[PDB]
């Protein structure tokens, strides 16, 4: 019911998981080989937010002002969305719901798709897409019991699903969910089924190994791929049994407790 | 405890990493600059 | 709760021979000098 | 009682101890701002031996061996011995016992001052001056107790004071210690006073934020060394001790 797709981060991206490894390291060493204090665990945190944000979108370490339309150039996310409506085309006519957390990428990303001609708008307490700030999702969950006859989930980053899924009740749609392949989201994929003592532990120490898919042209390939075959899958019933995406691969080898 | 005072005056944790982050999406912004040229 | 540690988040840190390495590196980084 | 020789660090040793801060930089700052877990504590206390190591001398982070004479160089400590008894001459006749928290470093130190025929040698169980390892403290307490009448004693660093003023008894003859400015030893004098539970969180946060000259290295340990022996020759008197206290480092407490 709830179906990833795996989408490959930029050069930008890894660099930035990287240095932030790098720049934790002696924090995530002490935290993940053992007891640690409360103070530890509150870095800690800042470390997955930070890897979160990195996995939303690297312009969230912009400084600038910048021109929307510049983004979909380091994200995976924004040329996957842009690829999927671009090969969906008038003829198909779902409406979509996508759920991110961040205000700023909301208004980027529902300003950039409009600019595409895709008719995209921004959710608040009937288009081609809602973009839903995973803090307004209270309201939505009325609306997504009533348009389960027609009304498909998008969750552009794990950080909004772990909220939405918590708050809301499980609902009843389809599930697409954008995990960058190697971040924070690939982790808490694979270490969801615990939510035990090493959760934390676990998700750090993978995110670490990994950060201690190739080039541009690449990633661009790889990403109207998927995007095609997700959009062909959609036109064609959203078969659960012809789902046409290897899922994500598993990283429990690279856990460091339990 | 009560703690009146830093060790190390001009360190601070997590603004130097709001710092290095911002730093290095500066640098790929010069590379990006530097691939377009040349 | 207590946790068994199969593993360690980055394979290549070592905190104690970071610190031997870097302090032997800068005193005959200074001898470098001493010559020069 | 105990009268401080306050001796200037080199400037290997102040780039070693700005590096060492900088090495631990993270764990500085978390275990002096706020309370820390049992693990932090043990690495604090590699920081603090770090710190020592390099104010008894750098060349302990010398990978290969060496021959004496390259090594008071870069200690003054070393410098201020030779000069001591360069300057005491043959006039001079009670017995100094040394002790220093380094195997190496006394072997080192004996076979350097016997270098310049200065009568030094090691104590195993009369020269003009012992080279005792602080390990080997507990026999020498019994042998200072005999020679109060003329035996006087120098603490190389602050780690062979503590061992060996507590293991042995109170000693009742001189007691010197030599202290360099600025460093963890300069710190633990600073706050010995108290006894209590904000010692370590200052000792460490006074020495991050003081690590945060050659010629005149030499002038200065050189009046230094004069100054003591000439005190020393005059009958070591209280009141005429020449050597200024060290500085109160309490106004750079992070705690407390």
């Amino acid at each position: 019911s709830v179906l990833d797709i795996g989408l490959p981060m930029s050069a930008l991206q890894r660099k930035m998981m990287h240095r932030l490894v790098q720049y934790f390291a002696f924090c995530i060493d002490h935290f993940c080989t053992g007891p640690s204090d409360s103070r530890i665990q509150e870095k800690i945190r800042l470390f997955i937010q930070s890897a979160h944000n990195i996995a939303k979108h690297p312009s969230l370490y912009d400084t600038e002002v910048r021109n929307f339309s510049s983004y979909a150039e380091n994200s995976s996310k924004f040329l996957f969305l842009q690829e999927l409506f671009k090969n969906l085309s008038p003829s198909y006519s779902k409406t979509f719901f996508l759920f991110i957390s961040n205000q700023f990428l909301a208004n980027t990303l529902t300003q950039w798709l409009k600019s595409q001609n895709i008719d995209a708008e921004l959710w608040a307490e009937h288009p081609a897409i809602w973009i839903c700030v995973s803090k307004k999702a209270p309201s939505a969950s009325h609306f997504l019991q009533s348009c389960p006859d027609l009304s498909a989930t998008i969750f552009y980053d794990i950080e909004a699903y772990m909220s939405v899924t918590s708050s809301l009740p499980s609902i009843q749609s389809l599930v697409l969910r954008l995990i960058h392949l190697g971040s924070i989201e690939h982790a808490i994929k694979c270490f969801q089924s615990s939510y035990n003592a090493s959760f934390l532990v676990n998700i750090v120490g993978v995110v670490a190994t990994l950060s201690s898919s190739e080039s541009h042209s690449s990633i661009t390939e790889k990403t109207r791929d998927i995007a095609k075959n997700v959009a062909t899958w959609l036109k064609n019933g959203e078969n659960f049994s012809s789902w046409p995406l290897p899922p994500l691969m598993d990283l429990a080898s690279l856990s460091v407790a339990e | 405890l009560e703690y009146k005072r830093k060790p190390i005056p001009d360190y601070d944790f997590m603004k130097g990493l709001e710092t290095t982050l911002q730093e290095l999406y500066v640098e790929h912004q010069s590379k990006k600059r530097r691939l377009e040229l040349f």
